[PDB]
């Protein structure tokens, strides 16, 4: 609620001191929340990781997600090992386009 | 009595019993085009977008 | 659902935006099999025909 830039208002009035609030739910209830949102609420991306210096590697695919697998070994101990990695990243475009919905009484 | 249990061998078959699995819903619905191929760890740790 | 083959070959210095590609492959095999040949030996208009 900006009094000098009325273009960007999104609420009827300012929140003054002494305004009463409430918290939706129960004191210690636990539940599995339902979700509803728009297409441009949140974004998802998987960064592709590069190879290491002289280590055998390959790329796998599983529902449009690429995972890099590295194979190497320890010399003196004579042990072989593998590893799988993935690097994600998240954004939140506009919080006013999503939330949680529950059955009303 | 015949003690002929050394005439047979215990065999473990080369078959795997089915396991449990989950499903992917939230991954498909969210948009991936805007953030795809936009940030690199070498370049930095953050990319930005412009609001209307 | 769709499950695609994995090669981890491309995206090597190339920007990717379309996750709407599924990789399917055709498999060729050659086998040695037993087949029974029937020799129709009708004399009219040539006889030896297997």
């Amino acid at each position: 609620y900006d009094t000098t830039n009325p273009q960007y208002n999104s609420v009827s009035r300012q929140v003054e001191a002494g305004d009463a609030v409430s918290v939706v739910g129960t004191a210690s209830q636990t539940m599995k929340p339902n979700l509803f949102y728009n297409k441009f609420f949140c974004g998802l991306g998987s960064i592709p990781l590069p190879k290491l210096h002289s280590i055998d590697s390959a790329v796998a695919t599983y529902e449009g997600f690429s995972i890099r697998v590295h194979k190497y070994a320890d010399g003196d101990a004579n042990v072989q090992k593998m590893r799988f990695d993935l690097l994600p990243a998240y954004v939140c475009f506009n919080p006013h386009m999503g939330g949680q919905f529950f059955g009303n009484p | 009595p015949n003690n002929l249990d050394s005439n047979v061998s215990q065999i473990v078959l080369k078959k795997f019993l089915p396991g449990f699995m989950s499903d992917l819903v939230l991954a498909k619905t969210v948009d991936r085009q805007l953030l795809a191929g936009e940030i690199n760890s070498s370049t930095g740790d953050s990319v930005s977008f412009k609001r209307p | 659902p769709t499950s695609l083959d994995v090669t981890s070959m491309t995206s090597w210095e190339y920007n990717w935006f379309g996750a709407d590609v599924i990789y399917i492959a055709k498999y060729y095999e050659v086998r040695k099999e037993s087949v029974d040949v029937i020799s129709y030996r009708h004399p009219i208009t040539g006889e030896i025909a297997t």
